[PDB]
């Protein structure tokens, strides 16, 4: 671990060609830049999980959102998405893996099936 | 900004900023622990200096010593040389922004084409109507979701491609050539998903372009949105760039070879086969050219529709020829123009005057519509006519060998007694400059000339004689130095060469006279890729 | 004819070239590193040039503190620890160690003593470093993609004379700038002004006067004028006019003063020209003329005279008891009278800042110009001084002299006013070019002084006595310097290597550019022309058409680099009429006072019978006469280079076109099945055969077997005993170069066919029977077909692409690797997880592509699984993950993919496991494999030279029932012993070669066991070779022979091409407008040379398919084809070659005129017009006109539409500017710049400008915004404020600015 | 430079939209007081 | 100077003068 | 005599 430690990094600026055109900074790519392909995804997992969602029960739908969160970035857990509809109890944790298991059919996890990956 | 992105191999690439602001970090540091540390007033006050001074580099680097990086050596850009080199607002931040949703693929002709319609590849279609393709699959309802439809175009399934040409219907894409010298360099054209993997470009736009087809990357851009998409539709379209921003001449004019198609067609002699045979229409004209009793010398008479005065114009029997009423039947109709267009030889000049009068009466529509009806007519009469360059198409003057005797001759009667500059200028001017267009006007006479064969019937004329009086890639200049006297070579300085040069590119030059050629020649080379530097400078100054 | 021309006999036409052998191609840098290593033994080390004189220069130190010495003796030369063959895929360094002997002495000892205890040297021994041995064929691999090293042109040392054009001049006076250019130190400029005064503008920083420099080394003042000036026969006062004077430069002057003679007179008052009173002075016994007062009196004259010629008197107190004028005009104007004075503004102008002293501004001149260390002026330039302005021998003498100063000064100021001519600065012997062994030596005497600065600045710590030897020394900058010259240097930056021409032409390469030279832009419309004196030396054709234009003209075919550094082409020396055979190789600098007349001159028996022979005596091309002539050119093709001369009628074409041309000579694919052009160039045998990627026979022995990627020689027919036995060469198999393009060797020769020593046995890349063949032969039309050659594209037939006839291999390479990152060990295991089975096909269990399995455009090339954090956890996708059951995979998806393209198949998967754990769990089936087939080969090998020994010990015991003993090989099994002595030695030399050869293979296997080289941070490289079949698709860039270029057209197919009258369809139909455009002419004479060929192969096939090896057909083939009779039965295989159409050698301005075409179309059956008559083929009618249908040599030049073509809707960004990526490296985007911007701002195109600079590239909150929206449907975008100008404001915001916005 | 329409072509249409929808903003403000 | 019709309001004037000046470059002198 | 330099001046 000793060698291999960065030990000079090279200027982001220096030439790539025979001439002093097109520096190494301008090829350099981007890990964290959201492309707009991944941001196509994440709309659409945003419009195709509120309709999913709108198949389930009103209060049902609300707590599971609740549980993660669509318009409300505060993820709650169990108990906290379970003191805003009822007693905190098994009972939200038992919704929640009814619902689960609700939209696994064909029918309703339809266009889902290849959006995992 | 000045990012540390981890480079491939665990080296770091850090911005040319970060090591001068973490020099100038190291100079306030080190001039902070000398003020606590009551360090000598020397030391103190150049530490000032050193800071100053890595200060200056961080913001500038070219008033001061221009401080190197400990690690390279090139000079370190700074706050000012990012602004100032193309690397920053000037040319890579701001202007030249590396815009995407762009294609740069090797174009070729695209003669089965309309005049707004570029070729796309397949393979370059699909990566740059992406968004586009995906839009039509949701639509349409082929795909459920993006992923699945990203999916879907990542593999090139077949029933995207039905897709692609579905989407790709008037969505205009803009056609950038590398060099650009006016509006018309960007210019949008609805896309046809053709074969291969090269743009299908139109032959009469390409020379608005710039871009011949000997290697020219046409970089393609789509745009996005709902009014770029209209724009590139009312101002980019290729029908719209008809007549070049430069002068009222039209753009759009054939270039080499339906020029040369419309000058065969064009060209009418007195000796042929149906002399004078009157034609009911047009089509009597073609069929009976396939029935081979009347030749395309265009020497037939035959019935065509002038419109000349105000409203309709009878169809009046005009003494006219068949080659020239194939192109005349492709003017549209509308008073000022008709046959008495077409009736001269129909060279570059005369065919540009041509679309020119016809969009100066006409409409754009009808130009266009011309524009394209002529080149697929000057295609298919130029291939049937067989236009190839041979040996005997580059006639050699036969009165040329005497002229050149003569000439060297009257190069040495002056040069026994001897000023030598004046009878060097004598040997060079009057000698090689004069009577070598001499013999460049003999060989043009003698090219001129229609040679007759034993049956009445002209031979045929020269193609390279048919290329340089159309216009299409010929020239007197360029006609004296394949097949006349080559004319003087240049020289470093400017001065012309005195030595004879009496050889023709037909013939065989000699080691010497080719390498003067070559010395000459490589100036003009130079300055095509060294003036035409300066010819940039001065567009980037006059569009600031 | 030496088993290369036999099958493939050129009908040459050139007139009688035979003056001088063409040298080999790559001798250049050959010969140039053969003076920078040796590489032989004590008495062949002795060079004054070359790395040896720079280090014994530069080694040998001393301690002034210490009194210690670094001795050198000599430097030991070891062979490559790495072959070729093996460093190509190592892809590390062919370099070799460098063993040199140390001797430290401290016999130099105190008390007044000589000798101390340790006086006895140590003869130590260090290792000095390992350097890039040359290859045979001159790449310089210094990693994979070997690089060769291009030859520099820089300004040659020497003093120059560069008179001003008026520039820079006070109304339109001349400068007459003399600078000398030392080869290593500070310029010196001696330019003189409008005032007529000479400047010292030392490097162009202060324009001090040259009376300071004069002052600086000691001979100025009262001494300095006495070579400018004279005493005056004057006298004093008496009676009339009295003085001693002799009349000798009164002639052309006005008679100011009465200077009558004494007793009768002269020196009338007309005073016209003086022809008759010179000679009445000189026949008179001296000009005693009895007559100014204000001239000039600063000459010799402390008792009576004083310093400075200034009186304005009339010889007061007794007298002190127009050519030239610049000296006493720079002592007045200097300020500066004693030495002190000029050394210390010499100080103040080099070092301003620092504060001049009295001793320390004379030891900073004398450390910059007469100190040896710095101001290192090669003997070039020494010799290069002498010869412009005459001096002493002073080879051996570096530095410049105070007499080289004052010699310069005088030749200044007599070329102010004519005198002779100016030293012209941009001169082919004025430029002498540097080669990669100058640069190399150059660069290892710059490491070798920072080598010496660090061994003195150690040296002083440890002591000498008693020390471990070459502890001190180190080895990092010395092999440093050769690392950055390799590895970065604007010489080493590319190696050209799509063919064999390329490679020879990139090594033959004279770049004016780089290091040491003008850059790309300091070049200027100067340099870019040809001087006179490039003619020969120099091609003026084959210059690359980019702004490097005339920078990095490539060397001639003839030309030869000196000793000194001046090209030297080679002149056929004539005598007075007669012109003799010897030869030499005259340089630029000597040209000019020789006479040269050119070749292609009709010459007698004997002598030249033309009277009025063209030529130049200097640069000037003019009329000599047939005497007066010593130097003769040696062949036409002398003045164009290597990929020049390969163009045929090359004299026809343009000298602008050719330049097109012959720089795509070497910008040709190799094609597979790629023959000899029919109407080539007999330079293409020597190009292909002095160039790389081609096998020579090293021996004469009859080749055993040929197998492809092997051929088996016999040792000789006159073989030593043990020397080197059979010479086995491996052929080259699909390997990828440079250019990322296949090199493929093909054994021509058959089994059991005898090939002399030196000729080509197996063809390299783009060769066929030896002849270098850059593409193939196609049938060409040059008719606009349909407008798809409207333009310069080139119309395609299907028959073309349908035979496999311009398809190239294009082997990628992609690299992919397995570094450790921080967050967990990088894995290269089978696939990422949330990855469809239909990408992992194709893959082993080590996760690579299995060998051979085709690849398409995307798939998963070699699974690589990057340990990492936690992603940040999004609600939706944790939702979906919960739904689906799935847990989110830890790991980032980063195995390699391959891009856009038609790749397909994988040739090679080399995988380089790290040397701590390799084959643990990954790469083991490849290993396998490899060792696999690394034993079979060399059991082949043992097997063949077991063989060959037996054969030759069979031999050998015959001549001293041998059938019913086969056993007896290695014993007599008799009373003989002689005989047996011998054997026995024989197999003991044979079996010590067998022990050889399995000892460098078991060091081979145990380095492949023992782990690869790899970099410090990845342990696992996977080296795929994706290997492509691009055929002839609609935008390759096609291009001709001569110089027409043009993208392919659309693929006719073979029913729709012009039809010709024996029915046979055109391969391509051209344009014929590029001809008359572009003065190509030439194009058209070789496409009728290559018809006149083809149609001759017609007929030679179609008579030997009737009657095989007739004896007719040996008639008809004499009467086209003398070296053509051959005594073998090689005519049944000759005609199977020449029925695809007789190839032609023709020379580049010595081939076949147009009567020779015409004779050979008469001859060939082909019509005397030229054309022939072309049917149509899409619609078919006999076309009203000859059309030209030959073949012409046309390519299959690199810039492909595959490797060319991109579309990238949105790739990845940048991080300065958030922009997408430029280039078709990552899914880039074609820029859209201020020039093409210009296009839609002067167009209506608003929202395009404000969407495709705004929303499109640089805008990373409206960029996802805008591609939500066209996928939602709706064609709606916003965007305020880009990255670009967010980056920009952030930036100026960083300085004093105030960049914020508003309202 | 700065990223927003150009005052040119149809830039310059919608910049003359804008000035003249401003007007209005403007004449209808002065009509409420 | 693109078609026959006159010049409208918006058209960016100096930017087709410059390029039109500027087209004659890279083959002037 | 300005040498514009901090390294020099400090000498
Ligand atoms: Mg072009």
């Amino acid at each position: 671990k000793v060698l291999k430690i960065a030990k000079e990094p090279i200027s982001l600026e220096t030439p790539i060609g025979d001439e002093e055109d097109s520096h190494l900074g301008d090829f350099i790519e981007d890990k964290n830049a959201i492309l707009p392909i991944d941001a196509a995804i994440q709309s659409n997992l945003r419009e195709t999980t509120t309709r999913v969602l709108a198949s389930l029960t009103p209060r049902e739908e609300r707590v599971l959102r609740m549980r993660f969160g669509i318009g409300m970035n505060t993820d709650h857990t169990l108990e906290e998405v379970g003191q805003q509809f009822s007693v905190t109890r098994e009972r939200i944790r038992q919704i929640e893996a009814k619902a689960l298991r609700k939209l696994k059919h064909p029918s309703r996890s339809r266009k889902l099936r290849s959006f995992l990956d | 900004l000045r990012p540390l992105v981890p480079l491939d191999g665990g080296r770091f690439a850090t911005s040319d900023l970060n090591d001068l602001y973490r020099r100038v970090i190291n100079r306030n540091n080190r001039l902070k622990r000398l003020i606590e540390l009551r360090a000598p007033d020397i030391i103190i006050r150049n530490e000032k200096r050193m800071l100053q001074e890595s200060v200056d580099a961080l913001f500038d680097n070219g008033r001061r010593g221009r401080v190197i990086t400990g690690a390279n050596k090139r000079p370190l850009k700074s706050l000012a040389d990012m602004l100032k080199g193309k690397q920053g607002r000037f040319r890579q931040n701001l202007l030249g922004k590396r815009v995407d949703y762009s294609g740069r693929s090797v174009i070729v002709v695209g003669p089965e084409l309309k005049l707004h319609e570029c070729g796309l590849p397949k393979k370059m279609a699909l990566e740059l109507f992406k968004p586009f393709i995906y839009a039509r699959l949701d639509a349409k309802g082929l795909s459920g979701t993006v992923k699945q439809s990203k999916r879907m175009v990542e593999r090139e399934q077949p029933q995207v491609w039905d897709i692609l040409e579905e989407v790709i219907r008037e969505h205009p894409v803009l056609l950038n050539r590398a060099p650009t010298l006016h509006r018309l360099g960007i210019q949008a054209f609805e896309p046809k998903l053709i074969e291969g993997k090269a743009i299908q470009l139109h032959p009469l736009v390409c020379a608005a372009f710039n871009a011949d087809f000997d290697g020219d990357q046409m970089a393609v851009h789509v745009p996005l949105s709902l009014e770029a998409q209209l724009e590139a539709r009312v101002l980019m379209m290729s029908t719209n760039n008809i007549l070049s921003p430069a002068n009222g001449r039209p753009i759009i004019v054939p270039s080499q070879d339906i020029v040369l198609g419309l000058y065969y067609l064009s060209v009418a002699r007195d000796g042929e086969p149906g002399e004078g045979k009157i034609f009911a229409d047009l089509g009597e004209i073609e069929a009976a050219m396939d029935a081979g009793v009347v030749s395309l010398h265009a020497k037939i008479k035959a019935r065509h529709t002038e419109m000349t005065p105000e409203g309709v114009l009878l169809r009046k029997v005009i003494d006219t020829t068949p080659g020239r009423m194939k192109i005349a039947a492709l003017l549209p109709h509308h008073p000022q123009i008709g046959h008495r267009l077409i009736e001269k030889a129909l060279t570059k000049k005369e065919i540009g005057n041509l679309i020119d009068i016809v969009y100066r009466h006409c409409g754009q529509k009808a130009t266009v519509i011309f524009a394209d009806k002529v080149m697929g007519l000057g295609f298919k009469e130029a291939a049937k006519a067989g236009i190839s360059f041979g040996k005997d198409d580059i006639i050699i003057p036969v009165r040329k060998t005497a002229i050149v005797e003569e000439t060297r001759k009257l190069a040495e009667e002056y040069e026994q007694q001897y000023i030598t500059k004046g009878e060097k200028y004598n040997k060079v001017v009057d000698a090689w400059a004069k009577a070598t267009d001499r013999v460049a006007d003999e060989m043009m006479a003698e090219l001129q000339m229609k040679h007759k064969d034993e049956n009445g019937r002209e031979k045929e004329i020269n193609a390279i004689y048919m290329m340089a009086h159309s216009g299409a890639r010929g020239s007197q200049a360029q006609m004296k130095q394949l097949g006349g006297m080559r004319g003087l070579m240049a020289k470093p300085s400017g001065e012309i060469i005195e030595t004879p040069i009496v050889s023709n590119f037909k013939e065989g030059l000699t080691v010497q006279e080719y390498f003067n050629s070559t010395h000459g020649a490589r100036k003009g080379l130079a300055d095509t890729a060294l003036k035409t530097a300066n010819s940039g400078y001065l567009t980037r100054r006059l569009v600031d | 004819q030496s088993f290369t021309g036999k099958k493939r006999i050129r009908k040459s036409f050139g007139r009688i070239p035979e003056a001088v052998q063409m040298p080999n191609l790559i001798e250049v840098q050959r010969s140039s590193y053969e003076q920078f290593l040796q590489r032989e033994t004590r008495p062949g080390l002795r060079r004054d040039e070359g790395v040896e004189a720079v280090f014994k220069s530069v080694f040998p130190i001393k301690d002034f503190n210490e009194r210690a010495v670094l001795e050198y003796v000599s430097y030991e030369f070891e062979e490559p620890k790495y072959d070729v063959e093996e460093c190509i895929q190592r892809d590390m360094t062919f370099a070799a160690p460098l063993k040199v002997k140390l001797r430290l002495i401290v016999f130099e000892t105190e008390e007044e003593t000589g000798a101390r205890s340790v006086k006895d040297i140590k003869e130590q021994d260090v290792y000095m470093g390992d350097i890039p041995l040359m290859t045979d064929k001159g790449t310089f691999i210094v990693n994979g993609t070997e690089r060769v090293i291009v030859s520099q042109m820089h300004r040659s040392p020497g003093v120059f004379f560069d008179h001003d054009k008026g520039k820079t001049h006070a109304s339109g006076k001349l400068l007459f700038a003399a600078r000398v250019i030392p080869y290593r130190g500070s310029w010196l400029d001696f330019e003189f002004d409008a005032k007529d005064i000479v400047y010292v503008r030392i490097d162009r920083r202060r324009k001090l006067p040259a009376t300071t420099f004069l002052y600086a080394l000691g001979m100025d003042g009262e001494e300095i004028l006495t070579t400018f000036y004279d005493v005056v026969p004057f006298e004093k006062r008496s009676g009339g006019w009295a003085t001693p004077y002799k009349p000798e430069r009164w002639r052309g002057v006005k008679p100011e003063f009465p200077l009558v003679d004494a007793d009768t007179g002269e020196e009338v008052a007309p005073a016209g020209t003086k022809i008759t009173a010179r000679q009445a002075k000189k026949f008179a016994d001296g000009g005693l003329k009895t007559l100014l007062t204000g001239r000039y009196l600063a000459r010799d004259a402390e008792i009576y005279a004083e310093a400075g010629d200034e009186l304005d008197v009339t010889s007061i107190q007794a007298l002190a008891d127009t050519v030239g004028a610049y000296m006493r005009n720079t002592l007045r104007v200097d300020k500066n009278a004693i030495r002190e004075d000029a050394l210390f503004d010499i100080y103040r102008v080099m070092r301003p800042g620092e504060p001049p002293t009295v001793e320390a501004a004379e030891a900073m001149f004398k450390s910059l110009f007469f100190d040896a260390e710095r101001y290192d002026l090669s003997s070039v330039g020494r010799v290069k001084m002498n010869m412009r302005l005459e001096q002493d021998v002073s080879d051996e003498v570096r530095i410049l002299r105070k007499e080289d100063v004052l010699a310069v000064l005088k030749v200044l100021v007599g070329l102010r006013d004519g005198r002779g001519e100016i030293d012209d600065i941009d001169n082919l012997g004025n430029r002498r070019v540097r080669s990669v062994g100058e640069l190399l030596e150059n660069q290892y005497r710059v490491g070798l002084l920072r080598m010496e600065r660090a061994i003195k600045e150690r040296m002083s710590s440890v002591d000498i006595d008693t020390v471990m030897p070459h502890d001190l020394i180190n080895a990092k900058p010395a092999a440093a310097a050769v690392r950055e010259f390799f590895g970065s240097s604007q010489l080493s930056q590319f190696m050209d290597q799509t063919n064999p021409l390329s490679e020879i032409t990139h090594k033959r390469r004279l770049s004016a550019l780089g290091p040491g030279g003008l850059t790309r832009e300091r070049a200027g419309f100067e340099v870019r022309d040809v001087h006179p004196t490039h003619y020969g030396r120099i091609c003026p054709i084959e210059t690359p058409e980019g702004p490097n234009i005339g920078l990095i003209n490539s060397l001639a075919t003839h030309a030869r680099v000196n000793k000194y550094g001046f090209i030297e082409s080679p002149y056929r020396r004539v005598k007075d009429g007669k012109p003799q055979d010897e030869v030499v190789y005259m340089s630029a600098m000597e040209e000019s006072k020789h006479v040269i007349a050119q070749s292609n001159i009709k010459v007698a028996e004997g002598e030249i019978v033309e009277d009025l022979v063209p030529g130049r005596i200097n640069g000037e091309p003019t009329l000599l006469q047939k005497e007066t002539v010593d130097l003769m050119d040696v062949s036409p093709r002398q003045v164009v280079s290597v990929a020049a001369a390969l163009i045929p009628f090359l004299e026809n074409d343009d000298a602008n076109r050719a330049l097109m041309g012959s720089n795509m000579q070497r910008q040709a694919v190799p094609l597979v099945q790629s023959d000899a052009p029919l109407v080539g160039t007999g330079m293409e045998a020597v190009v292909a055969r002095d160039s790389g990627a081609v096998v020579i026979a090293k021996r004469t022995g009859v080749v055993e077997q040929i197998d492809g990627t092997r051929i088996v020689i016999r040792a000789t027919e006159e073989t030593d005993p043990a020397r080197s036995g059979v010479d086995i060469y491996r052929m080259s198999k699909f390997q990828r170069s440079n250019q990322s393009t296949c090199i493929n060797q093909r054994p021509l020769v058959k089994v059991g066919d005898r090939i002399v020593a030196g000729d080509i046995i197996a063809d390299g890349p783009s060769t066929e029977l030896g002849e270098l063949a850059l593409g193939r032969n196609a049938l060409v039309a040059f008719m606009p077909w349909n407008g798809y050659n409207f333009e310069d594209s080139i119309l395609i037939s299907e028959r073309i692409v349908r035979d496999d006839v311009f398809t190239s291999i294009h082997i990628e390479e992609f690299e992919v690797m397995a570094r450790d990152t921080k967050l967990g060990p990088e894995e290269i295991t089978r696939d990422i997880p949330n990855v469809g089975e239909e990408a992992l096909r194709n893959l082993d269990e080590a996760g690579i592509v299995a060998i051979g399995a085709e690849v398409q455009p995307g798939d998963i090339l070699v699974g690589k699984v990057t340990p990492k954090g936690e992603s940040p956890m999004t609600p939706e996708e944790k939702l979906l993950r919960a739904i689906f059951g799935e847990k989110a995979s830890d790991v980032r998806d980063t195995s390699l993919r391959l891009p856009p393209g038609v790749a397909g198949t994988i040739v090679d998967v080399r995988v380089f496991n790290r040397h701590g754990v390799d084959k643990d769990e990954r790469a083991l089936a490849i290993e396998r494999a490899e060792i696999d087939r690394l034993g079979k080969d060399r059991d082949d090998e043992f097997a063949i030279l077991n063989r060959n020994i037996s054969g030759r010990l069979k031999e050998l015991l015959i001549g001293k029932l041998a059938q019913v003993a086969s056993g007896l090989w290695w014993q007599i099994a008799l009373e003989d012993e002689k005989a047996m002595g011998e054997l026995e030695s024989l197999r003991r030399l044979f079996d010590e070669n067998r022990k050889r050869l399995d000892r460098r293979f078991e060091d081979k296997v145990d380095k492949l066991q023992r782990g690869d080289e790899l970099p410090p941070g990845v342990m696992k490289m996977v080296k795929v070779f994706v290997a492509v079949k691009r055929k002839l698709q609609p935008g390759d860039k096609m291009a001709g022979r001569h110089g027409n270029k043009g993208v392919i057209s659309r693929i006719l197919p073979i029913e729709d091409m012009p039809f010709l009258a024996d029915g046979t369809h055109v391969d391509v139909v051209l344009n014929p407008l590029g001809v008359p455009s572009r003065m190509n002419v030439g194009q058209i004479f070789e496409t009728h040379l290559g018809w006149a060929c083809a149609n001759l192969g017609k007929q030679i096939t179609n008579l030997l398919e009737d009657w095989q090896q007739g004896g007719q057909k040996q008639a008809l083939v004499e009467r086209l084809t003398e070296e053509l009779p051959d005594t073998e039965e090689g005519l049944v295989e000759l005609a199977r070659n020449l029925g695809k159409g007789v190839p032609i050698a023709t020379p580049v301005f010595d081939g076949a005129r147009m009567d020779d075409i015409e004779g050979h179309l008469e001859m060939a059956g082909v019509n005397k017009s030229g054309q022939s008559i072309l049917f149509d083929g899409l619609t078919g009618e006999q076309f009203k006109r000859p059309v030209t249908v030959g073949y012409i040599y046309m390519l299959k030049l690199h810039h492909l539409v595959d490797d060319k073509i991109h579309a990238r809707s949105i790739g990845p960004y940048s991080l300065v500017t958030q922009q997408p990526l430029g280039g078709k490296a990552q899914f880039g985007g074609q820029r859209f710049g201020e020039m093409e911007v210009w296009a839609l701002e002067a167009y209506g195109a608003a929202y395009t400008l404000q969407e495709m600079l705004t929303v499109k590239s640089d805008d990373v909150a409206g960029r996802t915004k805008v591609y939500e929206s066209i996928v939602r449907g709706d064609d709606t975008f916003e965007a305020g404020i880009p990255e670009s100008f967010n980056v920009l404001v952030k930036e100026m915001r960083s300085l004093g600015l105030n960049v914020e916005l508003e309202n | 430079i700065v990223g927003r329409l150009i005052p040119a072509g149809t830039g310059s249409y919608l910049r003359s939209l804008q000035r003249v929808a401003a007007k209005r903003d403007e004449q209808l403000a002065q009509q409420r007081e | 100077l693109a078609r026959g019709t006159p010049v409208n309001i918006g058209e960016a004037v100096g930017v087709i003068a410059a390029q039109s000046i500027g087209e004659p470059g890279t083959q002037l002198t | 005599d300005r040498t514009d330099d901090p390294v020099r001046m400090y000498l």
